[PDB]
RNA sequence: AGCCAGGAUGUUGGCUUAGAAGCAGCCAUCAUUUAAAGAAAGCGUAAUAGCUCACUGGUCGAGUCGGCCUGCGCGGAAGAU
């Protein structure tokens, strides 16, 4: 989990999703890409 | 870093930075990085943004720096009391008012210039916007 | 072929003009030719969309004030310093 | 017909016999071994052409008797004798190195009668023309 | 947007390169069959092998896409009795 103030789609398979008031990036492809805003 | 080759005087009053800008239109290239905010650009910031743009376009097209840092900024050193003369000139700034076109660029496609200006904007302390050359 | 619908404005000056631009209009002026200049108010978004075209700055425009057509040319434009808006246009009678 | 079972497209000069070294490990890895082209490839090399590489299919079987059906040597090789030049690229556009006619390219095309699924003489003609204007010799018309 | 097929031929275009046929990298960036297929975008391969994509036909039967201008909000946001 990359906890960043700037969360971004790092590739085509990334998706922004808002869960419980937190902007997250979930990537089906690359688990490195998963991010949390914080 | 950019700085005047000579100045009449070494040191300037702080002054104020009121007002809107003058160099507001893209006048040399096709695209510009306009300043939405108000502040001062150091010579180091201007250079950092210039390196970012130039590297982004890969020595293609051409870049104009519409702002020149001509104002010397003094600082006092650490552990120095408040009086006893104005501080020494440490760096140079361009004052930037809203509307100032900071950089211009052409010879590139608009998407590439948008990317290059985004990188440069990330180097800079003021909010910017991408503008296009305007017919009149 | 650009047709611009305008209203003659009674209020003029900085307060009236800022009030116009707050109401999403903006002032303009028609001068040139033999008649007295005509201070008008323009709907900002329509004219902004129109002037997005280079023909707007090349062609003769038509401005309809009091249902009356005036053939003009956009001869000067004042823009917002940083916002994509228009402050003013000078129209010269074409 | 049958589904495409397994195949590799790697083939070398035909006239020289037992072309094992220039291919080597690619073909003798899954289904078809070494000494089964010093005759069969040669039993099909003679009746077509000697001394120029000829690509072929290798559709392998569990039954170890793979079917081969060959194609006429491509324009990848042929457009060397007719133009009289060996070199292709390197400086195709900086200063032209090769010269061919349209008629000789048309000739190289006609010899490839069934070499691909084409119904129009002019279609294959401009196909070979494109091949030539690609590699770097200007066709002369 | 899903789902069903394709996603090609000349071609391995090439030049190169310790190894690059689509990818250390440099050009041309053309033609054919085409309803549609890039001289190939990501991977991936020792270059090839290969997963896709760009693009098009069917099912689907109303919207759909992402830019700008703005209101309010969200994260960014850790301290000591
Ligand atoms: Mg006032
Ligand atoms: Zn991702």
């Amino acid at each position: 989990m990359k906890v960043r103030a700037s969360v971004k789609k790092l590739c085509r398979n990334c998706k922004i999703v808002k869960r419980d008031g937190v902007i997250r990036v979930i990537c089906s492809a690359e688990p490195k890409h998963k991010q949390r805003q914080g | 870093m950019l700085q005047p080759k000579r100045t009449k005087f070494r040191k300037m009053h702080k002054g104020r930075n009121r007002g809107l800008a003058q160099g507001t239109d893209v006048s040399f290239g096709s695209f510009g990085l306009k300043a939405v905010g108000r502040g001062r650009l150091t010579a180091r910031q201007i250079e950092a943004a210039r390196r970012a743009m130039t590297r982004a376009v890969k020595r293609q097209g051409k870049i104009w720096i519409r702002v020149f840092p001509d104002k010397p900024i003094t600082e006092k050193p650490l552990a120095v009391r408040m009086g006893k003369g104005k501080g020494n000139v440490e760096y140079w700034v361009a004052l930037i008012q809203p509307g100032k076109v900071l950089y211009e660029m052409d010879g590139v496609p608009e998407e590439l210039a948008r990317e290059a200006f985004k990188l440069a904007a990330a180097k800079l302390p003021i909010k910017t916007t991408f503008v296009t050359k305007t017919v009149m | 072929m650009f047709t611009i619908n305008a209203e003659v404005r009674k209020e003029q000056g900085k307060g009236a003009s800022r009030r116009l631009r707050a109401a999403n209009k903006f002032p303009a002026i028609i001068y040139g030719g033999k008649e007295a200049p005509l201070a008008i108010e323009l709907d900002h978004d329509k004219v902004m969309n129109m002037q997005a075209k280079a023909e707007f700055y090349s062609e003769v425009l038509t401005i309809v004030v009091d249902g009356k057509e005036i053939k003009v040319k956009a001869q000067d434009v004042q823009r917002h310093p940083y916002k994509p808006k228009l402050q003013h246009i000078d129209f010269v009678r074409a | 017909a049958k589904k495409v079972q397994a195949y590799v497209k790697l083939q070398v000069a035909a006239g020289m016999a037992n072309p094992s070294p220039p291919v080597g490990p690619a073909l003798g890895q899954q289904g078809v071994n070494i000494m089964e082209f010093c005759k069969a490839f040669n039993a099909k090399t003679d009746s077509i052409e000697k001394g120029l590489p000829i690509p072929v299919v290798i559709t392998v079987y569990a039954d170890r008797s793979f079917t081969f059906v060959t194609k006429t040597p491509p324009a990848a090789v042929l457009l060397k004798k007719a133009a009289g030049i060996k070199s292709g690229s390197g400086k195709p556009n900086k200063d032209k190195v090769g010269k061919i006619s349209r008629a000789q390219l048309q000739e190289i095309a006609q010899t490839k009668a069934a070499d691909m699924t084409g119904a129009d003489i002019e279609a294959m003609t401009r196909s070979i023309e494109g091949t030539a204007r690609s590699m770097g010799l200007v066709v002369e018309d």
